[PDB]
């Protein structure tokens, strides 16, 4: 069985603001340029997952006001959660992608064509822009992700070259810099497709995820999410046909067969291109406080182990601003004397309200809490899969301050309470 | 616009001899970062189409026999056939594609002697 | 194995219109940029206009231009060129000629069509 | 610590109405015309920033309609904006912007095949209209604004020519004049872009700016805007490339090489056109009177030193006027007889409401004001940092009057208050 | 797939048809969303040849 | 000072004279303001309807 | 009416205006309505030659 | 159907028609809804020769 | 419910991407493309509560 932190946990009336201060993000939107010494630019694009591990003091031994409202035996301290806001900066935009080489055999919207056979290498230089999407988590894991990758092919008879893999939904965990969809399905592209000229280059070599609502709410004790909003919307603008030899045929009974230059099917591979449509002021979520009120599972917003996590996407303001270098100076404009190169650049700043919450170790308290999470009893008083994964550190152990009305977010907070 | 002169008129050629062909243009062709010149030349016979012989000013279209060669660079620009056959006698046109409008020469009538 | 076939000449009254049309046989039309290249009875190669591969950009010379228009079919593989308010120093032979590359294309021609002959006088 | 306004000032029920009268500015919409003396003609356009500095008579030395509630000698008298409507004249439009020399090669969007590379000055005469955005703040103190700036290298190995130059986030005061961001980046173009050639020639030699939010919510004191109002939109037309060498290749292992036609790589520097809406009546901000109560800062709405500062951009009546002026007459319709010119004007209507408020200086409010502005406890018997800014000055020291109800925008704050 | 002309914006009159002019076409279909809830299987409409 | 100076055809800089076509979107029977009565309740001036 | 190119798709430096380049235009204008009631004739503003 | 040139983004100059320019067109009508209720059949008003 | 029986009839087709695989039979220098074997998929996925 499973019960509700708001059960076993008591709330005090200490609150305080953290503010992590402007974070800045510079480099180039496609792919990480590494000279043979190391990485100096890094990948930083809008359609990334942005994971930020926030650290917390912890509230044991942080010098609370007062040390004499608690037991300091019978009694430990937690942090919870009560409020946040996420702040973007730089104008709103879209950003640009493509291919340079890309699988696009003909136009099939207002054009189908029966003259010639189709030869090796037809492929075009074509760019487009995404799926608009913004989305916002919060929890205390990093959240589950879900992805259609290679399955394992058993004791059976030896696959021919060419055989289409087995599919398999794989779940991971989404951790930072890893990409979102972007209207061609959320898949493996490095595994499940092999010519490397199918999708653009900000995706023909990484894995595209979606976030696994199902199972994240179906977990026992809702340590996955506390807080979600998602907004999507897209569009197919034009359809073409991909270029290859084809591994299912036609059914003869579907069809009636022609003749002349018609007695060869042409490709029955339909793909098109995402579009977004329009972006507006009125439609975003950011630059907004959510006031947590009341968590969809049984965790209501309590963060143990002094630990949290926000994931961030947002296709809202993503600009590839392009700049320009001059090698040299000549009569009158060669395009040799200019050296081209984009970048992309974001900015947050994040602010939070937390809450101080202590809880009274009785025998049931302790048993539960050690069936639920031993690092929880075992702190107070080690190996942890976070260790290896990537995230954005996000330090705010001397950033916490009891002085609310000094800070925006502390008046719009004390502003709501009313009190 | 850029005028596409040929220099020799129309030119007799003996059984078994070189022949020279000189186009020029009235602004250089020539792109100084990647040496490409802007220059094709083409061969029409009496009432057929023109057929393409030489691209890039250097070169040559697959199935064109070897005997035809170009040369050339900025302003000036030759056109040689190696040896002559009966079949050679037409008429030569060189087309610069530097700039808009794409212009053709004059055109120059080879003929055998 | 690539053909282009020409059909649309024939006589006009000054100030009539015309069209002419090109039709290609073994060939992915969809993908090279072509072309409409005139010339008179006795006279040079003179450019006329061209089009994109996709038909999305057209150009047109200066004494062609407003007059005449090129168009394209990719589904019935076929190209058109209409012409208006002809004049008597029109009548000549034109030519349906393909480009090399494809987008927008370099401006040197591998194949060509037969041509067809517009006469425009009484 | 920062005490509230409310503390310390104390509010009187003499209520002023102040009008700007008829504002109009006529000029071109791109480059300042000027003969070898001067700018005859200015440059005014519908993406700039109008900055008003609105001058007010001094509280004390105006006439009253009686000083036995007040006194001189222990208690000092500013004045505080209560309320504000700023209306615009001239029809609902569009405004179209381009460069008769700009850089771009292809059209991506939708093709068929592969072409050649770049000559040199690929170059075409472009037009398109901007993204579309109508902002107004209000403040004591000028805004501030953020752009991308080229940084100064430290010392180190000397950099080739041509390197990409790095980036740093600048802040600054914006004064009247400057652009805005237009969907092409928030950043200096005229340092950052050698060329010349990028964007059209409103802002191919400026600094486009846009407000910095974060920090001027962040303020101490929250003198730099009381309230602020935007709205934006727009959406991607068209796709294209630039032409110019490339300075960071596609790495080796994202993509598989081609042959024959395909051989080359074309440029994969992605860049797109950006567009505004529909235009409506019913998504307005303007005409409309804003009652201030409650703002984001401390100060709420006190105006310290005499002056006001109003920032309002509206792109939403940017409609290019086209003239034609005859030099001569022909028979039938030469084409050079005929001079062409473009115009835009600008009309505006600045009305407040305005209230007196008093001050009562005792030690240690005294010595709170030092500390928080000099020059206003100075003045209470010198060189400003506006020495060398650049403002819109409008003067309002004969046009207070306390008939309310003579005057539009009076009738209807007595209909919102009642008394 | 039988189409033959586009209408929407046409000039001139090409020519009639010949045998098998057919094309290669792909579009996406109308949006809808539909959920019936009942204990026995729905009844569904449609035209057949008499 | 606002341009780099072209070569060949492009010596000579191009109109820079920028019209653009205006177009209504949709007309919509929702959005109309006639066919429906308005009364005068109170006026924006001084008088009141007379 | 009075044009040379639609820069929108275009730019092409192979043609300079000659003389009478006007050409055939049609279209629709920006979507109006609007009603006022007043004991004197309205008043309007437009821009005229000084 | 009796259509000669598109005028909306077409530059050219206008030609003289010659006889019987006509061409195949199709195209899709404004959107209506309308239900009326009465007790006599509905007047409906057009525009007739006079 | 009679006779411990439920029928659910769900319609929805704003999530419906193909996805396309790409098989390699061999492998060549510069991109032959009959090496490669293309198939298309779909995917639903459900979760009924009750």
């Amino acid at each position: 069985a499973v019960v509700a932190t708001d059960a076993y946990v008591k709330r005090t009336n200490i609150f305080y603001h953290a503010s992590s201060s402007r974070l800045l993000a510079v480099g180039h939107p496609y792919y990480s340029i590494k000279k043979v010494n190391k990485t100096v630019v890094p990948k930083v694009s809008g359609y990334q997952y942005r994971v930020f591990k926030v650290v917390l003091p912890d509230p044991n031994k942080f010098a609370l006001p007062d040390s004499s409202l608690f037991d300091p035996t019978t009694q430990r301290l937690v942090w919870a959660c009560t409020g946040l806001e996420v702040g973007r900066g730089q104008p709103l935009g879209v950003g640009v992608s493509g291919h340079p080489l890309l699988n696009k055999y003909d136009d099939v919207e207002n054009s189908g064509g029966y003259g010639g056979n189709p030869g090796q290498d037809n492929r075009v230089n074509v760019g487009m822009d995404y799926k608009q999407t913004q989305l916002c988590m919060v929890g205390c894991a990093p959240p589950l992700g879900e992805h259609w990758g290679k399955g394992t092919q058993c004791s059976n008879t030896s696959v021919q070259n060419g055989d289409c893999p087995p599919l398999e939904l794989i779940t991971s965990v989404i951790q930072d810099g890893d990409m979102v969809d972007t209207g061609f399905g959320a898949m493996n592209f490095a595994d499940l497709q092999t010519n490397k000229s199918d999708v653009p280059l900000d995706i023909c070599g990484t894995v595209c995820k979606y976030p696994d609502y199902l199972q994240m709410a179906a977990d026992p004790y809702g340590d996955r999410l506390f807080f979600y909003l998602r907004k999507e919307q897209m569009f197919a603008r034009h359809f073409f046909n991909r270029a290859g030899t084809v591994g299912e045929p036609v059914p003869d009974d579907l069809l009636v067969k022609g003749g002349n230059n018609r007695s060869s099917v042409a490709s029955s591979i339909y793909v098109h291109t995402p579009s977004g449509s329009l972006v507006s002021s009125e439609a975003q979520l950011f630059n907004k406080p959510y006031w947590l009120q009341k968590a969809q599972g049984h965790n209501n917003g309590i963060c143990w182990g002094n630990h949290l996590f926000v994931t961030v996407v947002d296709t809202t303001r993503s600009t590839n601003m392009t700049l320009c270098a001059s090698v040299s100076k000549s009569a009158t404009y060669t395009n040799s004397d200019y050296k081209e190169y984009m970048r992309h650049v974001e900015e947050f700043d994040l602010q939070f309200i937390f809450q101080l919450c202590s809880i009274t170790l009785s025998a049931e308290v302790m048993a539960y809490i050690h069936t639920m999470n031993p690092s929880v009893l075992e702190d107070w008083n080690k190996q942890d899969p976070y260790k290896d994964m990537s995230f954005w550190e996000v330090n705010l152990k001397e950033k916490f301050s009891s002085e609310l009305d000094q800070f925006p977010l502390g008046r719009k907070f004390l502003l709501q309470s009313g009190y | 616009d850029i005028v596409m002169t040929q220099s020799p008129d129309s030119l007799a050629v003996s059984l078994g001899e070189r022949a020279t062909i000189n186009c020029k243009s009235s602004q250089s062709i020539l792109y100084s970062s990647s040496n490409k010149n802007y220059l094709a030349w083409y061969q029409q016979k009496p009432g057929q189409p023109p057929k393409l012989l030489i691209y890039w000013a250097s070169t040559r279209e697959s199935g064109v026999p070897d005997r035809f060669s170009g040369s050339g660079s900025g302003t000036d620009f030759t056109l040689t056939i190696s040896s002559l056959l009966p079949e050679d006698v037409a008429v030569y046109y060189c087309q610069q594609y530097h700039s808009t409008p794409w212009t053709f020469g004059q055109g120059t009538k080879v003929e055998i002697k | 194995e690539v053909q282009l076939l020409e059909s649309g000449g024939g006589l006009v009254q000054p100030g009539g219109s015309l069209r002419l049309s090109c039709a290609a046989s073994g060939l992915t039309f969809s993908s090279y940029a072509m072309s409409w290249v005139r010339q008179a009875p006795g006279k040079g190669l003179e450019w006329v206009s061209s089009i994109s591969a996709s038909g999305g950009s057209t150009y047109y010379a200066d004494s062609v231009r407003g007059r005449f228009t090129i168009s394209r079919d990719n589904s019935r593989t076929t190209l058109y060129l209409q012409m208006n308010i002809l004049r008597a120093e029109d009548t000549a032979v034109y030519y349906c000629a393909k480009d090399r590359m494809g987008v927008r294309g370099s401006g040197w021609f591998d194949y060509w069509g037969q041509g067809t002959l517009v006469t425009v006088s009484s």
